[PDB]
């Protein structure tokens, strides 16, 4: 209930469960993100190279 | 305070992040984190809105070796002469 | 608990917040006091000129340089991730019985 | 005495008693034999498990399935399927309970002579019916009229029916179910590096499809969901303790449905099979066959499939008419269901096959009797 | 200036030049489409095959037949099929040669209106005809009077002419011929249990139809004799190389000409139709027509039909009058023999239908100057 | 400019150019690292030795094979691999040159998307396609139809097409090949006393496979004939002088491919594959699938096994129809020969994924641009 009034969503149609997959979706998009800005930077310090 | 919405307007087209936007009324609650947010004493972080501006907005509108072989063949003879 | 005490969860949303407010300008999406949770899923739609770098590369860019603790948001949301795909309703009913 | 319904499925057989309301005896239809070699003497060491302990101990059989799209092809793994589902599980006495069983529609007609035959013959009933599933289904929705799509593991059948009379020529079969579903979740999950070729793990990618899939609403917003983020992505636990994560194939695998082109098939989607079996039907009756969608089967356990449908052929159907999909939350054994409704009625007492008549007509009666 | 005879029924099409015989071109009506994924560069993949080419590449190839119950309702395939009647088999430029069509009676107008506009602005034409195929088939038969039961693959009419006056009112038609037939041949070949699903598989259920189905003279008592004795079953050899058998499945396709509840249609059979079709005409015009019944349609290639037709006839006729069956060999080509006939005589020249008449009158002469 | 073809199958690597006949560096695809304690100092001691160093200084050596049944396991170690073998075996630059890789259907995605990204930003190409190995099989063959068995040294894989059209739904892989054949070979060389554990002498056993093995034409008779005399028995000189002498054990272990149970599998073997994906086609291309049953791949270069495919395709087709099996004397290297026709090809040119086009899709275009 302090979650869903925190996150500003409906009590009675919060779902824990999606509200965590979409945390866990975000923490993985980013990683993916820094990993392919990391990637992205090392293959341009390469291509100056 | 509203820090959040004191932003310029922008010179060039700017491509449409899509969302599902709250109702106002919904945000302005007691325990709502957009309503820790619109105190002024919380941390703010400044967003350089001229790279933004400049990547997301929309677009407008010698003969040294001669040879007289063909490539395949000179290779060839390149990989048979080379391993000598 | 962690979602409800987290510090650096506000300051990314306030900072997507001012983002979309320059970027939404001109539309009925803008000027929003707040949005919901599958904002942060639609990030890599907004791409760049050269089909390359999405707007949450650019974000982290910037947040690389000028607030590094920004990076330090994985360890607020770690035990969310740990969290998501357990079902409170099988393990409660199991409890009860 | 009491009576007996056997939906003798492609995938469950589901036994139970008549007058009650819940199918007493729900297993598989598999038959397992040991392919490796047995080096411990002794403690009964049997040759064939059949049921819930070839389920238990798949990791050392070859499990085969004995029907398959609606036709038995290995009938002494059916005889001892029938042996297994009367003295195992039900515990029953034959040749003193009628039996009634379910079949498809438009099927060859020596399977059911052989059935016939061999329930006549080997497990020899007082008496037996021979009963389209989709009138079982309508009988267990408490309605006369309606059109029923029932989508087993092997048949997804639609047959139309209207006071009571059910109209032939609009009855359309497709091969095309929950076995080619989970046959394709083998070849999609090939992608994600896990590779499934066994009979056994068969049943786990069956388990996958059991609790993860579901019916899209809509498929390509789906797909652009899955390709932007990893929201919608779950994980399942695998009984060697390895934990997998499936994404977009939730939904991709009962797609086939409406999709039959992902595994080759030129025939058009469940939906249009429903549409051209309601068209080819009088125009006076077509409003009532749009507001009766009655579904059943196993293969609409999927939580999504009920407002998609209504999409389909609210999208196929002219917008002046009302469509309405009647989906009971236990439409998975309602062909029991309907048919524990049907051994039970008074009327019904008069139209069993009994066996003065297979006697005096050999197993040609099956045809005359049963529609 | 040679004109040309094109046959553009539902079935097979069927043309070549005035005053001869024979036609040149016969080939079936289809357009097929590739399915399955290329991945061999180069050499030609065509994204449409039209005619023989089809037929001879079929297992690769979804198949649209453009005429459905002799409404053509893809346009785009008929214009394929028109530019390829034209260019690829009679190696002919259309717009100095007169080209001659036929079409059923009882067609919605826009088909003709179609017909006008494409035949006028995309196939030009220095004259056209549209013609009834019961006139032709009448003009082939060499006679003036009698009536003409046509069935081809989509339509089945009947049409009553004494003296070159043919009456309207008499005129039936009824949608049930071979495609029809081949559809509830591909049904009842699942009770045997050979599932021809495909489109490419209609071709091969067609081909079995032509070479081995036939009209019973009695239909009980073939049942009789098929039921009693495996006399008259008879293998049909797959292009996989599978070889079938079929047994009463040879007569029950044709039947359905002589009993449409077969396919679930109310309208009575074709000796029916042609019986009051004649009792609808006058009382004294009635005898020349019980004498005259001829027949023309691959449908009545049969060696069965002539038989059993006569038999219908005279069993529902009064038997004072004689009753004959008028059926030349040459039977399934009488429709383009009529139209060469008829293109060749010197009283039709008047008849045509000019440039100069289309453009002053629009796409609407069609009506007024044929019947 | 001049295009690459590399094969970069699980056992050899085989390298060269565009239009040659022959593939100029064929070697086997190994890392050597040393294992034991190096005493000398100076005069270059490497680290890793790839390719036919790792052959020749194979006894202080563990070799690895970096791809495991098609799919790259270790990425460093084929990183060293296409590094040996574009600057160190055909000595070019692979930044001014097109490149054709090689692929297994069914494969993981991920694999091919790393073999994109190491390929365009280790070794970044102008251009490079990944293609599958039937496709090129064929076009070695010099015809558009046929059913292609590809068995290298981890997969064997079958792929049907007819008149330019792949089936994707009738294309199966099967984990079994030379790799597995020789690991049953260490199993029953075991057997004779001759002991085999190390990765050195798997490249000795894979020797005496390719030196002495074949394929017997019956098995059963084979047996009874090695078991009875001893003329099937030959011999073979190993590096450390001592001659061993096998028997069955020369037909015993091809055997694997036509019998999986001996490895412990559940599959059945290449014949029942190969008839099962022409069964899963359909029907009227299946007579052009059995008179075309192209081979390649060096697991099928044993000179018995023509015949014996010959023999059980035809002991499993319908026998009104012709088998022939075509295999090429020069069936090791036909994916790298039909891979040179299709670099060579001048509509090939317009398929290449150019590096503009993988800055602007990601490494994403490879699942939409490829098979
Ligand atoms: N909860 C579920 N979710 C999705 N699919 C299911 C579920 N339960 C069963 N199924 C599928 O439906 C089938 C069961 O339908 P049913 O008509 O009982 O099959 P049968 O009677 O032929 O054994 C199973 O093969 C299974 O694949
Ligand atoms: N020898 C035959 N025996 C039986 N049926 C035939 C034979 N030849 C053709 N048919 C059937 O008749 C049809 C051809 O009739 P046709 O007069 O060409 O019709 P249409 O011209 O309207 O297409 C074909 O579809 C075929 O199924
Ligand atoms: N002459 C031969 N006789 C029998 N087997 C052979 C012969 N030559 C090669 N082989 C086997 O076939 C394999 C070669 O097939 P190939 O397609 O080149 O494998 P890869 O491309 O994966 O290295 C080798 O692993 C070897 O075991
Ligand atoms: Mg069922
Ligand atoms: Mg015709
Ligand atoms: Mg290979």
């Amino acid at each position: 209930r302090e979650l869903a009034d925190y996150l500003c969503e409906d009590a009675q149609q919060l779902s824990l469960e999606d509200t965590f997959s979409t945390m866990k979706a975000f923490r993985d998009l980013f990683l993916r993100a820094l990993k392919e800005n990391k990637d992205r930077k090392e293959q341009a310090a390469k291509a100056e190279r | 305070v509203p820090s959040h919405r004191r932003v310029n307007p922008p010179t060039l087209r700017m491509k449409k992040l899509n969302w599902q936007k709250l109702p106002s009324n919904v945000a302005r609650e007691h325990n709502s984190m957009w309503a820790s947010l619109s105190s002024p004493d919380a941390e703010a972080v400044e967003p350089d809105f001229s790279s933004i501006e400049r990547l997301f907005s929309f677009p407008a509108a010698e003969p040294k070796e001669i040879t007289f072989l063909d490539a395949k063949k000179s290779l060839n003879l390149n990989i048979f002469l080379k391993q000598f | 608990e962690s979602l409800l005490t987290s510090r650096q969860l506000p300051i990314f949303c306030q900072l997507i917040l001012r983002i979309g407010n320059f970027l939404n300008y001109g539309s009925h999406t803008g000027d929003a006091d707040g949005f919901k949770i599958s904002t942060l899923l639609k990030l890599t739609e907004t791409k760049s000129q050269q089909n390359r770098v999405t707007l949450l590369h650019h974000v982290l860019e910037e947040a690389e340089k000028s607030h590094p603790d920004l990076l330090q948001l994985p360890r607020d949301l770690e035990q969310p991730s740990q969290a998501a795909g357990i079902n409170l309703e099988i393990i409660r009913s199991e409890a009860s019985s | 005495t009491t009576a007996l319904v056997c939906d003798n499925g492609s995938g469950l057989v589901k036994a139970g008693f008549a007058g009650d309301d819940a199918p007493r005896a729900v297993f598989p239809s598999i038959v397992g034999r040991p392919r490796h070699q047995g080096v411990m003497v002794g403690m009964g060491q049997k040759d064939s498990y059949v049921g819930d302990e070839a389920q238990s101990k798949r990791g050392i059989l070859t499990l085969k399935y004995p029907i398959e799209h609606g036709i038995i092809t290995n009938w002494d793994d059916m005889e001892k399927i029938w042996h297994h589902t009367f003295y195992n599980e039900l515990r029953v006495a034959p040749e003193e309970h009628p039996t009634l069983l379910t079949e498809a529609p438009l099927n060859p007609k020596a399977n059911r002579e052989k059935m016939t035959q061999i329930m006549f013959e080997t497990f020899n009933v007082p008496a037996m019916y021979v009963a389209i599933q989709a009138v079982l289904s309508l009988y267990a929705s408490g309605r006369t009229t309606g059109i029923v799509l029932d989508s087993g593991d092997g048949v997804t059948h639609n047959v139309p029916i209207y006071e009571g009379y059910a109209l032939p020529h609009a009855i359309m079969r497709l091969d095309l179910a929950g076995r080619d579903l989970t046959d394709y979740l083998m070849k999609i999950l090939t992608e994600r590096g896990y590779s499934f070729v066994t009979t056994a793990e068969r049943e786990i990618v069956r388990d996958i499809k059991e609790k993860l899939c579901y019916v899209a609403l809509d498929f390509e917003n789906e797909m652009a969901t899955a390709a932007s983020s990893s929201s919608l992505e779950k994980s399942y636990e695998l009984p060697d303790g390895q934990v997998i994560t499936i994404g977009n194939e939730r939904f991709r695998c009962p797609e086939t449905l409406f999709q039959p082109s992902f595994i080759g098939m030129e025939s058009a989607g469940i939906h249009e099979t429903t549409y051209n079996s309601i068209m080819k039907c009088d125009i006076d009756i077509r409003k009532d066959l749009y507001a009766n969608n009655v579904m059943s089967g196993g293969t609409t356990m999927y939580p999504g499939i009920a407002d998609r449908m209504q999409k389909e052929i609210t999208a196929l159907a002219p917008s002046t008419m009302k469509i309405k999909i009647i989906a009971p939350p236990e439409r998975k054994y309602s062909v029991w269901i309907g048919g524990s409704i049907l051994a039970s009625l008074s009327t019904f007492q008069q139209m069993w096959i009994t066996k003065q008549e297979y006697d005096e007509a050999g197993p040609s009666i099956v045809h005359r009797k049963c529609f």
